[PDB]
DNA sequence: TTTTTTTTTTTTTTTTTTTTTTTTTTTTTTTTTTTTTTTTTTTTTTTTT
DNA sequence: AAAAAAAAAAAAAAAAAAAAAAAAAAAAAAAAAAAAAAAAAAAAAAAAA
């Protein structure tokens, strides 16, 4: 219908004239400067917005969207003969395929007869000599779609999903254009891939191996060969997005080139591509008829609304953000900022938000100590210790939600599992690898089977998890900090009996918690009228009820906590003797009560990794003794509901 | 060799036939209605009952039932023909619209074990349960490509062979032109339609007792993919026919059969009612005129065969409404689901309110206390064993989503069980994860448990902590708990007994004529249709054997359906005097001091209770159709709760 | 309610059969057509009294 | 003027090679599926104050 010719000089205009004040208002060429940048060698990816072609051409964005394919060669073909004019100097030969396209680009040249005319067969295929790649960044008037609903309809049309990863595989070569050189000739042979699968060529069709009609025949090596990053993942539906009485349905999305290495199972995506189908022939097909499978070819994949990337690139911001970071009370912000539809647990906020900024992990002298908070809620039944838990998965980078026994056994720990690229037996990990540098929120902790909690037992202290069984023999590699939710011995606070009596955790478990926190709900006619309120307002506004400051958004709690993340600060010797005293006196009155838990060593490690992230969320570089104190205090108000 | 038909008589008059019938406009217009409405919502398959064909030409009705594809692609273009006479834009924007066929099948309905050989090509209707779907594939139907050398444009169309049959030519997708020029496919252009087949099998409860069971493989094409999922009941109805095996040179004589589907429908429990505008007059009349006692005119009327239960009654139409969920913007999230508990003595018709909730509630699930155990209760996660993959299965309480789950039998369910659903109760979704996946489910159902107490019979002289075997945990996300007593007072008898005694006399006027017995044995269900996929509606019951005679009414089971599916979609707003009370009230609940000595608390007060004086307090508000929870509902949601967390203790 | 043996039961495969599908493949005669002869039926230049 | 000749010169019949056309044409191997059974890990219910 429509002439490529001029939808290549179409894309070359917009390429060459688009201007955006993005540079600190200065006006630049957005991929003038791109198309120098990756004549030079300098980068490979470019992203084409496709919002920047909708500003001035919308019929194109339609071609775009609608055929994608056709268009993202056509880009290609575009910025590959725009990028000669854009060099302003010589390529350093960075790599080692660079070395094979200017030898062959020398070669072409040196033979060249500029008028003769060659054979179609007789050129080096494009895809053999490109090193850029090029996708689309989609529109954003493109509502994004349901995997579920991307359908026949939709196959070779842009669109956009969003889901959770649930599987990537590992990234491996995946053969583009396949040289061959002869035992014969000194000709070399390309065979550009786009099945599945390939047949190898046998016999060279070089012209001199025609002339002398030799055997010629050839041979397949990766040295000449074009290979991409490639790596396939499954990514599914969001919950919310699932029909009623439905499971969530999977996407195989084909990720190659730079796109690599960015999603990793459990993480929140949208990711733009084109739906597009792979033949599926060889079948004993039931049904006559060209069926085939599906995958989204992906484009541009961005992590988002937990797993969110370019804001910890972007920690400079404005000043507001500084001036908060700055005061005071930012403390107290950011603890208040913690679920403020749950009413009062302020102490338990502040150490959830302990939890989130961490302390320091040690590394002195091959003992390794780790700097995980780990906080246990052993409370009443309907203190909402659940929904701080949920609440604090939904707010952490890295955080896998777990309760009883559903996520059990290999659901927290690894599983051999056979592959698709491979056909070999690949490792997966479940909720303590999925959230390895993040937080593991275990519910309905005491409900839990013994070989989770051995398994919780080695991971907490040592962080990894040594399985020895029979498919695997591996040690997994689990830096998470337990946030767990437990009730009492017998779902309530029983007064009349003992404290680890009610606990029910052995004293090995129990020590391995930095903060155990017991919250009891003893009625009384004030506090529960208060509470009464704040339920009641929130379930008539969908919303907490205003207080002096409003809490921070879950975005911007990320971004503190993840600038807090990066500010390790050192003990002084000057805190060695009150921190010393603050240990041996809680110590002291561990055994001078008869109701009190086990404490240890990990009670002094406890103290000292709390007051490093106290220290942390104030982005000092050294811990003072307002830190020390307010670990000690929180290490009392985590017993306080005793009294 | 290529023909075409200049004449061919017997699809004219099939076609001439078939665009009569749709025309319809003289008769009432019930098809010309559907085809505009399909125009309307931007769909293309028309579903037709083939009662009304039967009824306007029966000669066509035998003659589409018994050569499906010859009637089937006629009525097809007559559809094509009818649309483009209502829209000629709208009916060139689709390339085919299809004709879906409905109603009653006489000796067309079948299993999957009577589906023989005797109905190949016949259409037929087909009811069982998905055991396996398939992934939707796309077909291609129209290839486009692009010769880069010459700049030319080709297509290529593959016409449906699927039951057809197809030499290799009809197959070959085109790599080169003519002079052996690359061409590449122009995949948005190029047209695909979805494909996917399925399997469905004899449903457990109607196949033969002890034999293996009967399958039959069923294809769906484009807009039909998607309906259904395994472990649904499902209808199918399509064409039986034999497919075409591969090219060979030696064939066995055996052909795999397929059920090519023109229709798929789900149990009709389940679908969005049929409301005429006199309906909706109804209910807008039935909720204006009567406000105040509405909702005990509706509670009474529940399970009309159960005597006494009023306050169960009253929270079980809680149930059946529902609170409104929260959806906070950061996430969080409240239910709006009720859960009640029934404790207590033997043969107190609690079994009964069970199973009348799941016969009225649509998407209601039954379980007994060890018919069900954790992977059959929650979601599942098993290994595809054919693509190495995990797969989740869904559970009771997934599949109970937006529904209840009337769990009989609760307390010999084991305790890892219920484990298992503490978390559904509270949070509406099941977190499951092997290794290779991990997934929320969604499961936003209210459960309905039945339990005994130890010992089997409540025992008056001890608390009812000591007598209801479980632990707070537990009993608190149960927001309402009911302890059925069975006391042996006099009156009571009377009164029970003679309601039981009314309830065992009554015969139904017409079915009945005297002396009739109910059964029907295993060939009598496909006789006649399925009332589970079956498409003038009072408001109250006529005085019947049911009731003796008083100045108040029994809400009709049809319009009670239909007023609880009206007023379920509601979402009242919480007051702020409605507000204030349930909070004192709430507060004046935790105080025990309140409460009299020599009583005991059934379950626990805490936040939850909070929350579900608000979840109350909302569906009596539902009730009213209100939109606004104002004070009597707040009172109604209060003097429940109030009547359901305390226990008399005697000595 | 901590410890402990049968029980499956989901997952690895392996077997393993039965059935459907796949893969392989020039030579040899015959016949029309054209271009030749060849006997016979004319027919067109030879001469006489 | 006709009477022998003595060729064309047309036909039927033959040959007579070509050069093209026409006519013959299952069994052996494989793979996939669906079903089994088996080693291992995992998840249940009987034990006692
Ligand atoms: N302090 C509170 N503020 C706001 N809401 C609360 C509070 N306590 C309880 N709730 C409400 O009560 C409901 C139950 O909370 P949740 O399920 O978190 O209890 P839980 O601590 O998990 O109890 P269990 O130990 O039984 O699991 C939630 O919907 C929550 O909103
Ligand atoms: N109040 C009542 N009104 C009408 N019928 C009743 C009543 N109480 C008992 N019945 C009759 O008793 C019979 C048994 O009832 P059901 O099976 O529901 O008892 P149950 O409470 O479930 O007993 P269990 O607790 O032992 O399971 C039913 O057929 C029901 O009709
Ligand atoms: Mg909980
Ligand atoms: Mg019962
Ligand atoms: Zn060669």
């Amino acid at each position: 219908l429509k002439d490529y010719a001029l939808e290549k000089e179409k894309v070359k205009k917009f390429l060459q004239e688009f201007y955006q004040d993005d540079e600190l208002g200065k006006k630049q060429f957005k991929y003038g400067n791109q198309l120098v940048r990756l004549a030079h060698r300098e980068q490979v990816a470019l992203y084409v917005d496709l919002d920047d072609v909708a500003e001035d051409d919308p019929e194109l964005v339609d071609s775009i969207c609608e055929n994608a394919r056709r268009y993202a060669k056509l880009f290609a073909d575009a910025v590959q003969e725009l990028l000669p004019q854009y060099k302003e100097r010589e390529v350093v030969n960075k790599d080692v395929l660079d070395v094979y396209i200017e030898h062959r680009l020398m070669m072409e040249q040196r033979s060249r007869d500029p008028g003769m005319v060659r054979s179609p067969q007789n050129q080096y295929p494009a895809e053999l000599m490109r090193r850029f790649e090029l996708y689309f960044q989609g529109p954003s008037s493109n509502k994004p779609r349901v995997i579920r609903e991307v359908r026949a309809d939709s196959v070779g049309k842009l669109v956009t999903v969003r889901g959770i990863v649930t599987r990537v595989s590992e990234v491996k070569p995946k053969m583009v254009v396949a040289t061959y050189t002869c035992d014969q000739c000194g000709a070399e042979t390309y065979q550009p891939i786009q099945s599945p699968t390939f047949m190898p060529l046998i016999m060279c069709p070089s012209q001199e191996c025609q002339t002398n009609r030799s055997g010629g025949r050839l041979y397949l090596q990766t040295r000449g060969s074009r290979f991409i990053k490639f790596q396939e993942m499954k990514m599914q539906e969001h919950s919310d997005q699932v029909p009623v009485g439905n499971i969530p349905r999977s996407i195989t999305v084909l990720v190659e080139g730079e796109n690599t290495r960015i999603a990793q199972p459990g993480d929140h995506v949208s990711v733009t591509g084109i739906f597009l189908p792979i033949l599926r022939t060889g079948f004993r097909q039931v049904v006559q008829g060209l069926l085939s499978e599906t995958y989204l070819e992906a484009h541009r994949i961005v992590k988002m609304n937990k797993s969110e990337d370019d804001e910890s690139g972007a920690g400079e911001l404005t000043r507001e953000e500084l001036r908060q970071i700055a005061e005071e009370d930012f403390y107290e912000k950011l603890a208040a900022s913690i679920a403020p539809e749950i009413y009062g647990h302020e102490d338990v906020k502040k150490a959830l938000l302990l939890l989130l900024v961490g302390g320091v992990d040690q590394s002195p002298r091959g003992m390794k100590i780790r700097g995980n908070i780990n906080i246990c809620l052993m409370g009443d039944p309907g203190v909402a210790k659940s929904q701080l838990l949920s609440y604090i998965d939904r707010l952490a980078p890295r955080s896998q939600y777990t309760t009883g026994r559903g996520s059990s056994g290999v659901g927290l720990t690894a599983a051999v599992l056979r592959d698709s690229v491979s056909g070999e037996l690949t490792l997966e990990g479940g909720a303590l690898v999925l959230a390895d540098q993040g937080v593991c929120c275990i519910d309905e902790f005491d409900k839990m089977a013994e070989a989770d909690r051995t398994a919780i037992h080695e991971v907490m202290e040592q962080q990894t998890i040594s399985i020895a069984k029979a498919g695997i023999l591996t040690t997994l590699n689990a830096r998470c900090s337990i946030l767990a939710a437990a009730n009492p011995a017998y779902g309530r606070y029983n007064p009349r009996r003992s404290l680890e009596q009610n606990i029910q955790l052995p004293a090995a478990l129990l020590s391995r918690f930095d903060l155990l926190w017991l919250i009891q709900d003893r009625p009384d006619r004030d506090n529960d009228l208060r509470l009464a309120q704040h339920i009641t307002y929130v379930h008539q506004h969908s919303r907490q009820p205003p207080s002096q400051f409003e809490p921070l958004d879950m975005k911007l709690m990320r971004r503190y906590i993840a600038m807090c993340r990066e500010k390790q600060p050192m003990v002084p010797e000057s805190l060695a003797d009150y921190i010393t005293a603050a240990y041996v006196e809680m110590r002291r009155e561990a055994w001078a009560s008869k109701d009190a838990t086990y404490t240890s060593a990990r009670t002094l490690l406890a103290i000292l990794r709390l007051s490093t992230a106290l220290a942390r969320l104030r982005m000092v570089d050294v811990v003072e003794k307002e830190d020390v104190n307010e670990a000690i205090r929180l290490m009392e108000m985590s017993k306080d509901s005793l009294l | 060799a290529g023909t075409v038909v200049l004449d061919d008589v017997e699809l004219r008059e099939a076609q001439r036939d078939y665009l009569d019938f749709l025309d319809d406009e003289e008769d009432q217009g019930i098809y010309q209605s559907k085809v505009r409405e399909l125009i309307s919502d931007n769909q293309y398959r028309l579903i037709v009952n083939v009662n009304d064909l039967r009824r306007k030409n029966e000669k066509r009705a035998n003659r589409l039932l018994n050569n499906a594809f010859e009637e089937l692609v006629a009525f097809q273009r007559a559809l094509k023909d009818f649309v483009a006479s209502i829209d000629a834009t709208y009916a060139k924007q689709y390339e085919e619209f299809y004709v879906g066929l409905e109603g009653s099948f006489g000796s067309k309905h079948v299993s999957p074990r009577t589906l023989t050989s005797c109905f190949l090509s016949c259409v037929v209707c087909v009811e069982g349960i998905v055991t396996k779907c398939s992934l939707v594939r796309p077909k291609v139907v129209r290839s486009v490509h692009y010769c880069p050398a010459t700049k030319k444009t080709i297509e290529r169309r593959y016409s449906d062979l699927t039951t057809l049959v197809a030499f290799p030519s009809s197959s070959v997708y085109p790599t080169k032109d003519e002079e052996n020029n690359p061409l590449e496919t122009e995949y948005g252009l190029s047209v695909y339609k979805d494909h996917q087949t399925i399997t469905i099998q004899e449903m457990p409860e109607k196949a033969p007792a002890g034999q293996l069971p009967r399958s039959v493989d069923v294809i769906l094409d484009d807009d039909l993919v998607d309906k259904a999922k395994p472990g649904d009941r499902v209808q199918v109805v399509g064409t039986y026919r034999c497919l075409p095996g591969k090219k060979g040179g030696y064939t066995s004589g055996t052909f795999r059969t397929v059920l090519i589907a023109c229709n798929v429908k789900q149990m009709s429990k389940d679908a969005q009612p049929s409301f005429s505008a006199e309906d909706i007059a109804k209910i807008k009349k039935f909720s204006k005129t009567r406000s105040k006692d509405i909702f005990d005119q509706l509670a009474k009327s529940l399970a009309p065969s159960i005597h006494g239960h009023d306050y169960v009654k009253k929270a079980i139409l809680c149930l059946l409404l529902g609170g409104v969920e929260r959806d906070l913007e950061n996430g969080s999230h409240i239910r709006g689901d009720i859960n009640i508990l029934l404790i207590g003595d033997p043969s107190v018709a609690k079994s009964q309110l069970l199973r009348y909730v799941l016969c009225t509630a649509p998407r209601a699930i039954p379980t007994t206390g060890r018919g069900s155990s954790g992977v059959g209760l929650t979601a599942a996660v098993t290994t595809d064993q054919e693509t190495g993959e995990r797969r989740l299965e869904a559970g009771a309480m997934v599949l109970a989503d937006r529904g209840v789950v009337c769990i009989d039998e609760f307390d010999k369910m084991s305790d890892m069980d219920r484990t298992a659903i503490h978390e559904v109760m509270e949070q509406g979704r099941v977190t499951i994860a092997k290794a290779g996946i991990h997934a929320r489910l969604n499961a936003r159902c209210s459960v309905l448990a039945a339990a005994n107490p130890v010992y089997g019979r409540y025992d008056q002289y001890k608390t009812p902590m000591e007598n209801i075997g479980l632990q707070d945990s537990l009993l608190s996300r149960f927001d309402l708990l009911f302890i059925m007593l069975d006391q042996m007072d006099p009156e009571q008898d009377r009164e029970i007994s003679d309601h039981v005694l009314r309830m065992h006399r009554y015969r139904a006027p017409g079915e009945q004529d005297g002396d009739a017995m109910p059964l029907g044995s295993a060939v009598d269900i496909l006789a006649t249709d399925d009332p589970n996929f079956s498409q003038i509606y009072e408001k109250h019951d006529n005085l019947l054997h049911g009731t003796k005679k008083k100045k108040e009414k029994m809400v009709s089971a049809a319009f009670m359906k239909k007023y609880i599916h009206v007023a379920k979609i509601i979402k009242p707003v919480l007051t702020q005097e409605s507000a204030t009370y349930i909070a004192e009230e709430y507060s004046r609940l935790r105080s025990q001091d309140s409460m009299s000595s020599d009583t005991a608390r059934t379950s626990p007060v805490t936040a939850r209770t909070l929350e579900t004086l608000i979840r109350l307090a909302t569906a009596h508000a539902k009730a009213r159709m209100s939109k606004t929870v104002d004070l009597q509902d707040a009172e109604e949601a209060v003097e429940l709760v109030q009547y359901a967390y305390f226990k008399k203790v005697l000595e």
